């Protein structure tokens, strides 16, 4: 996120880390459920990804995260990827997240659920802050 | 679902 | 480029399709939402994560971070997968699983 | 345009 804001540590709790096998964060995702997260399809993920669930500062591992295996990705079978369209993955997790005040789910819309244009909301991750 | 524990601050 | 050791937030207006079309033409699909253009941006690696906004109380997932401005423009919407598209695949693919 |  460019000129975004530090966030206060644990405050959104859905937020994951989507790291390969090197450690390396390419993505974020949101947790659902203890047993399911929402991501980009065209993230990528497959099932040698990790799941970072209760993350705030990558360089400082002081903190209680949990390492999510991945079992099996979902992606949408209507996924386009030459125009990028319905961009969405499950990840169905292999060991199920542990929930508590910094590991816990966003809400889902219901399909029939309306948001104006000129609402404000939030985005979050570890994107970059400049380019 | 979508109630942090630990309330953001915008 | 500067990566964050430290998880970042940023507040944003929704846009309609409509308006977004003015900057990305047709690559906007239904399926997609727009927001932005108000002085920040997400940008590569944020990919995948939320877009959310209060219901009646409860941040719901509304986006997930796309695509957009390869220099993430501040003063270009970026576009986000429209969950009240996708939230039918979710709950079939859930129950099914 | 870019993926993110």
């Amino acid at each position: 996120i460019v000129n975004g804001e530090e966030a206060v540590p644990g405050s959104w709790p859905w937020q994951v880390s989507l790291q390969d096998k090197t450690g390396f964060h390419f993505c974020g995702g949101s947790l659902i459920n203890e047993n399911w997260v929402v991501t980009a399809a065209h993230c990528g993920v497959t099932t040698s990804d990790v799941v970072v669930a209760g993350e705030f500062d990558q360089g400082s591992s002081s903190e209680k995260i949990q390492k999510l295996k991945i079992a099996k990705v979902f992606k949408n079978s209507k996924y386009n990827s030459l125009t990028i369209n319905n961009d969405i993955t499950l990840l169905k997790l292999s060991t199920a997240a542990s929930f508590s005040q910094t590991v816990s789910a966003v809400c889902l819309p219901s399909a029939s659920d309306d948001f104006a244009a000129g609402t404000t909301c939030v985005t979050t991750g570890w994107g970059l802050t400049r380019y | 679902c979508g109630v942090p524990a630990i309330q953001p601050v915008l | 480029a500067n990566t964050p050791d430290r998880l970042q937030q940023a507040s944003l207006p929704l846009l309609s399709n409509t308006n977004c079309k003015k900057y990305w033409g047709t690559k906007i699909k239904d399926a997609m939402i727009c927001a932005g253009a108000s002085g920040v941006s997400s940008c590569m690696g944020d990919s995948g994560g939320p877009l959310v906004c209060k219901k009646n109380g409860a941040w719901t997932l509304v986006g997930i971070v796309s695509w957009g401005s390869s220099t993430c423009s501040t003063s270009t919407p970026g576009v986000y997968a429209r969950v009240t598209a996708l939230v039918n695949w979710v709950q079939q693919t859930l129950a099914a699983n | 345009s870019w993926p993110w």
